RNA sequence: UCGAAGGUGGGAUCGGCGAUUGGGACGAAGUCGUAACAAGGUAGCCGUACCGGAAGGUGCGGCUGGAUC
RNA sequence: CAGCUUGUUGGUGGGGUGACGGCCUACCAAGGCGACGACGGGUAGCCGGCCUGAGAGGGUGUCCGGCCACACUGGGACUGAGAUACGGCCCAGACUCCUACGGGAGGCAGCAGUGGGGAAUAUUGCACAAUGGGCGCAAGCCUGAUGCAGCGACGCCGCGUGGGGGAUGACGGCCUUCGGGUUGUAAACCUCUUUCACCAUCGACGAAGGUCCGGGUUCUCUCGGAUUGACGGUAGGUGGAGAAGAAGCACCGGCCAACUACGUGCCAGCAGCCGCGGUAAUACGUAGGGUGCGAGCGUUGUCCGGAAUUACUGGGCGUAAAGAGCUCGUAGGUGGUUUGUCGCGUUGUUCGUGAAAUCUCACGGCUUAACUGUGAGCGUGCGGGCGAUACGGGCAGACUAGAGUACUGCAGGGGAGACUGGAAUUCCUGGUGUAGCGGUGGAAUGCGCAGAUAUCAGGAGGAACACCGGUGGCGAAGGCGGGUCUCUGGGCAGUAACUGACGCUGAGGAGCGAAAGCGUGGGGAGCGAACAGGAUUAGAUACCCUGGUAGUCCACGCCGUAAACGGUGGGUACUAGGUGUGGGUUUCCUUCCUUGGGAUCCGUGCCGUAGCUAACGCAUUAAGUACCCCGCCUGGGGAGUACGGCC
RNA sequence: AGAAGGGGGACCGGAAUAUCGUGAACACCCUUGCGGUGGGAGCGGGAUCCGGUCGCAGAAACCAGUGAGGAGCGACUGUU
């Protein structure tokens, strides 16, 4: 609206937030993994999702999310990471890989075998 | 009182809109013209211009089909004051994919879109008349 | 003469930590009240001033985004 | 980030350069840059290109190509036609090393490789066989440029992991209504082919090429004798038995293609959203079945699209987010009718340019494709010449319609100052007069008995102006009526008397601007925050009652905030009617006395046509149809808050 | 706020004979005076630039502010 108006103050597009501040330009940081604990989800979740504290060489400290069946993790511990949103965490924004420098892969895994950590057979 | 097309073009869109048989207007030379090329491209019925009080006043008179039916399905002002529309001969508008007429207003005069893209040559785009 | 580096000095700007302290968001099934939604029990809002554990209350001026004869 | 600059801007005379030039120098002027964003801060190699998007656009600069900048950091000169002079020099700093302690040497952002960081990215290989470059008369030499090879599914393309009969409805598994079906013609069994693998052989084009000889005497040419390929015994061809040597991956609730059972029972768990799991889970782990792709399939990271949720294309602002409180006006944008000129914008042709590859059409070659070669488009543009003035525009004119001025009338709580009036409340004084008054739903606090309430008369004082008074009038908005006088603003109507586009909007900027509040002095009847007592209540920091301070008032300043609302920015043109009110004018019906009806202008209400809207509703006083200008919005909180800045 | 913190300062020569600025003699007109204009002698003053010279030191001896930051109290000059 109003041609000369737009040329004396053009548009703007929206404002941006990134998702990747930690990882600040990886798709995977290796992190340190300290503190392994369960914290409680939201209200209408009621589970106990296992956590960890875990500090990234990008010199960052975030909590993660461990999928699968159970973990081998402890106190410091050399892991990889990556993001994903867990959507009844409270601040959750980033997932250990499972399969990686230290973790094993989740043992008993047959289905997508992939995800988790599964190798086919041998 | 600017864009004295814009206020052609509004008046007869209302009269049109309206039924009005008869619309009255200041005279102008690029209004006759306007008239001129409505009249060719067989919109409006005759048109004339009379001496009012100060001045001339350009007498446009409308057609109507069997039932009450418009002729002119709309008009729109293509070359606003605020910006001005220019275009040449390789890229002239289309109005309803040829269904619709747009006044170019190029050196030889003011010209349908057919006609001027026979002779070749460009100008600006009034309006579309369709 | 100019001239890199270096020294001396007052400033300029951007960050980190900080005893202590203010407000905010979310949590559980806590404590104290019922301020708003009905004329919500004293109609509700807007600007300002003052007061009080708290929501809030009072005065001044305005609106109906309420009613009345 | 609102003020930047002093060789800075210019001039003069010299100096300097290959060359103009404050490039340097001596003197003179005070100038130069800035809201179209200088100066300052953050970030960044630019482009041809690459990705996404129908396009416009949004992201990006890596292969390759063009340029620029740099060579441990910082500075400088010389040689030379030509120097950021990576493998040149001088100096300062740091680092590393040798030393006899006096002194010296060094820079992989060349190829290869090592250490370290990271989620992570490769051989210390071959050859000048071809091309380019440098040195000679050459023969020849060098070339980590280059031509290749080696590693990686890292990306694109292509081919295989077989095929012909197969209901033994293999066995089994799975589901199970105990009947059955799914796996499923795929299998076994009979058979065909050997694509790529394995073994042996031949064997390249890439070289109308370079050397030693024969015609040529050397200039030009083919001829053969010899040799020259890193790739490479490689591509490729041939010969041999054998389906024999070869597949996996993700998903199956809606988006979106793919359901049953087992275990589990808010636990294990999954998940992009919303939702499933707390005892019959197509959503969890598992089994079967299915879907899709394939030597790849999923996750993560980022960009584009869906998103018309930054809208030129292609949005809105009455109530969902959105019109500054109002007005004036600087720059700016935009502009009535008509004549002539220019041809700047506009448009046409022509010429030059717009590198190549890459994008597309059409072909040609690798068995095909990827890959590559050719012809034409692309290169949206720019410079030059030659045509047009239809529109915008420059100039020169003209007109009155816009706008402004003029004259005659009209209405008004428009505003400021000064003087002045009545009612009422309160208070004071005196008279009459005695036991209550006040207050509530009920009371009590309170007042009087030391003479109250009530009644009369007189006086003092401040505030506000009933009736008129309304749906009305005026004002840009806020606001405006007791009366009189003085000064002053604006508007409307009529004549067209005069000028002649002098108009509209208006970033910033400026002025005005309810109530509350602040400073100084005055004033204070009544009301009345705060405060106090009484009453209600569990509590009552309130609603009710009794009091009562600032304030409300005046003078001059300050503050600039309201639901400052028509929740609707200003200006103009057009788009049925019906019915009230206000100010004018106008002929007629002109006495039908009617101050009525009809016509026009300026407003102010309601109802209603079309049109618009999600609806409510708007509807000539638009939220309808168009144009010009300004202001504002991109989910809700945090928050109109923090920091900074101005007052 | 003299915030703080810096730079220069001696002598000789030249610019430099109106260099500049102070006053204004000889000599220049008229209403002749204790008059006016021009004029520039002699005599004093200050500053700057360039070149040179000396020393350990150029404000030369005498003379002549120390400065900054945080609190308490009283506003301040004053009085005892
Ligand atoms: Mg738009
Ligand atoms: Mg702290
Ligand atoms: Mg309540
Ligand atoms: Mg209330
Ligand atoms: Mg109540
Ligand atoms: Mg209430
Ligand atoms: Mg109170
Ligand atoms: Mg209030
Ligand atoms: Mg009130
Ligand atoms: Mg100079
Ligand atoms: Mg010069
Ligand atoms: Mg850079
Ligand atoms: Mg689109
Ligand atoms: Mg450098
Ligand atoms: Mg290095
Ligand atoms: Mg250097
Ligand atoms: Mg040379
Ligand atoms: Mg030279
Ligand atoms: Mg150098
Ligand atoms: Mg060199
Ligand atoms: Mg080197
Ligand atoms: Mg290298
Ligand atoms: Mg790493
Ligand atoms: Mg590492
Ligand atoms: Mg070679
Ligand atoms: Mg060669
Ligand atoms: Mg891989
Ligand atoms: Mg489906
Ligand atoms: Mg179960
Ligand atoms: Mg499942
Ligand atoms: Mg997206
Ligand atoms: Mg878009
Ligand atoms: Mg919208
Ligand atoms: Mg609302
Ligand atoms: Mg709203
Ligand atoms: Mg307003
Ligand atoms: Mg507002
Ligand atoms: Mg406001
Ligand atoms: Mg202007
Ligand atoms: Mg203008
Ligand atoms: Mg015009
Ligand atoms: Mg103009
Ligand atoms: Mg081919
Ligand atoms: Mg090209
Ligand atoms: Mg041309
Ligand atoms: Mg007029
Ligand atoms: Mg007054
Ligand atoms: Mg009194
Ligand atoms: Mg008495
Ligand atoms: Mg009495
Ligand atoms: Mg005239
Ligand atoms: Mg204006
Ligand atoms: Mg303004
Ligand atoms: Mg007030
Ligand atoms: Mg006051
Ligand atoms: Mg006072
Ligand atoms: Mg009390
Ligand atoms: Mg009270
Ligand atoms: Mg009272
Ligand atoms: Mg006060
Ligand atoms: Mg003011
Ligand atoms: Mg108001
Ligand atoms: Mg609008
Ligand atoms: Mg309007
Ligand atoms: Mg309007
Ligand atoms: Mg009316
Ligand atoms: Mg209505
Ligand atoms: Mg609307
Ligand atoms: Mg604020
Ligand atoms: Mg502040
Ligand atoms: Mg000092
Ligand atoms: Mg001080
Ligand atoms: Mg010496
Ligand atoms: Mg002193
Ligand atoms: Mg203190
Ligand atoms: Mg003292
Ligand atoms: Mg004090």
């Amino acid at each position: 609206p109003t041609i000369q108006q737009l040329v004396r103050k053009g548009r703007r597009d929206k404002i941006s937030k990134v998702k990747t501040a930690a990882l600040k330009g990886s798709p995977q940081r290796r992190g340190v993994c300290t503190r392994v604990y369960t914290t409680t989800p939201k209200k209408p979740n009621s589970a106990l999702r296992k956590v960890a504290r875990v500090k990234l060489t990008s010199q960052v400290e975030v909590t993660a999310y461990i999928p699968g069946e159970g973990h081998n993790l402890q106190e410091h511990s050399m892991v990889l990471v990556r993001g994903g949103r867990v959507k009844d965490l409270p601040g959750v924004r980033y997932k250990i890989i499972r399969g990686s420098l230290d973790t094993q892969g989740v043992k008993n895994r047959k289905q997508a075998r992939s995800r988790y950590g599964a190798k086919k057979e041998k | 009182m600017t864009d004295p097309i814009a206020d052609f073009l509004t008046r007869l869109r209302n009269a049109n809109s309206a039924y009005h048989d008869e619309v009255s207007l200041p005279h102008s030379k690029l209004k006759a013209n306007i008239a001129q090329i409505l009249k060719n491209e067989g919109y409006i019925s005759d048109f004339r211009t009379e001496d009012a009080r100060v001045g001339k006043s350009l007498v446009i008179q409308l057609k109507y089909g069997p039932s009450r039916e418009r002729s002119i399905a709309g008009l729109r002002r293509v070359s606003k004051p605020g910006l001005r529309v220019y275009a040449k001969s390789t890229n002239l508008p289309r109005v309803l994919g040829g269904l619709g007429v747009a006044i170019i207003s190029t050196s030889s005069g003011l010209l349908t879109d057919r006609q001027a893209a026979r002779q070749g040559v460009g100008g600006e785009v009034l309006a579309y008349v369709w």
